[PDB]
């Protein structure tokens, strides 16, 4: 039914859009009502890359601080991690440094890391210039995309790119 | 959502209907195979052309049984997925009830109960993960 199982993980502050980003990828749908994630969840999406059927198990974490210890239990199994901030929320981007340290402490040493600046449809409420995301990604050697779950901008591209980078080192 | 509760129930009913269809089909195929296996043994008098036909029909019964059995196996996992997803949804809703109450109104027993529901909810996600891991172990085994 599939060739390979990849484990992905989404982390970042509460409200930045981790759950909507996943829902747009898994369902091609967007919902405006904020339902905060409680503890941990995951969804399954199977994709085809280079003739292989890749089952993605995508773990979605609670960004609320209360759930931090629950969420850190799930870093170590991840093969790729999306760090998500909100381009309209300056604090969400300042905390990316902290989320990177969490990956340093709890994830596997060779996990793939990808930075997502979400809500890129809110140009007129932007606080984080795209160049700051590009710069911190350059400083860590990681990929970076500005995304929008609402407008469906770079959602498929982000997830499929991360999956290709995992697949590229699979044998 | 609440949409998702209904869609989960309907999908579970649909799979149960198909599982019932497969159970009936497998027992009919089994009876047919027994009948043709008996004809091959009893009727060695019979021409090779007729016995070649029975051998061919036995081979295609075998192919259909394997296909039905593979479909049944995948649906049985989906049944349990939907059961776990429904249980997680129930715990999610119960915990949001506790969470939406002002902290000033919570007794010590309320806070203990909320913690317990959160522990159960995380465990349900871990049960769903264990099912994913079961499928990956069967994938590895079926491959070899
Ligand atoms: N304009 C806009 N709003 C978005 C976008 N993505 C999410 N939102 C909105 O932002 C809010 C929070 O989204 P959500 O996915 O729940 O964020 P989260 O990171 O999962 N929060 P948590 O960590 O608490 O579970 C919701 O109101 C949602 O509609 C986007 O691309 N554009
Ligand atoms: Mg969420």
């Amino acid at each position: 039914t599939y060739d390979l199982l990849f484990k992905l993980l989404l982390i970042g502050d509460s409200g930045v859009g981790k759950t909507c980003v996943l829902f747009r990828f898994s369902d091609d749908a967007f919902n405006t009502t904020f339902i905060s994630t409680i503890g941990i969840d995951f969804k399954i999406k199977t994709v085809e890359l280079q003739g292989k059927k890749i089952k993605l198990q995508i773990w979605d974490t609670a960004g609320q601080e209360r759930f931090h210890t629950i969420t850190t239990s799930y870093y170590r199994g991840a093969m790729g991690i999306m760090l998500v901030y909100d381009i309209t929320n300056g604090k969400s981007f300042e905390n990316i440094s902290k989320w990177l340290r969490n990956i340093d402490e709890h994830a596997n040493e060779d996990v793939e890391r990808m930075l997502l600046g979400n809500k890129c449809d809110m140009d007129d409420k932007r606080v984080v210039p795209k160049g700051k995301g590009e710069q911190i990604a350059r400083e860590h050697g990681i990929r970076f995309f500005e995304t929008s779950a609402k407008a469906n901008i770079n959602i498929e591209k982000a997830f499929l790119t991360l999956a290709e980078d995992i697949l590229r080192k699979t044998p | 959502m609440k949409e998702e509760e209904m869609k989960r129930f309907c999908k579970a009913q649909t799979i149960q209907r198909r599982l019932n269809e497969i159970e009936a089909a497998l027992r009919e195929l089994e009876a047919e195979g027994v009948k043709l296996e008996l004809a091959l043994r009893r009727q060695s008098s019979s021409p090779e052309q007729q016995k070649k036909l029975w051998v061919g029909q036995l081979l295609q019964l075998a192919d259909k049984k394997n296909s039905l059995a593979a479909e049944e196996a995948e649906l049985m996992i989906t049944v349990q997925e939907l059961n776990l997803e429904e249980k997680q949804w129930q715990l999610d809703q119960e915990l949001r009830g506790y969470m939406n109450r002002e902290e000033n109104l919570k007794t010590a027993a309320d806070r203990q109960a909320e913690d317990q529901v959160l522990r159960k909810l995380v465990d349900l996600v871990n049960q769903r993960d264990a099912l994913i891991r079961f499928q990956e172990e069967r994938r590895l085994s079926e491959l070899a």
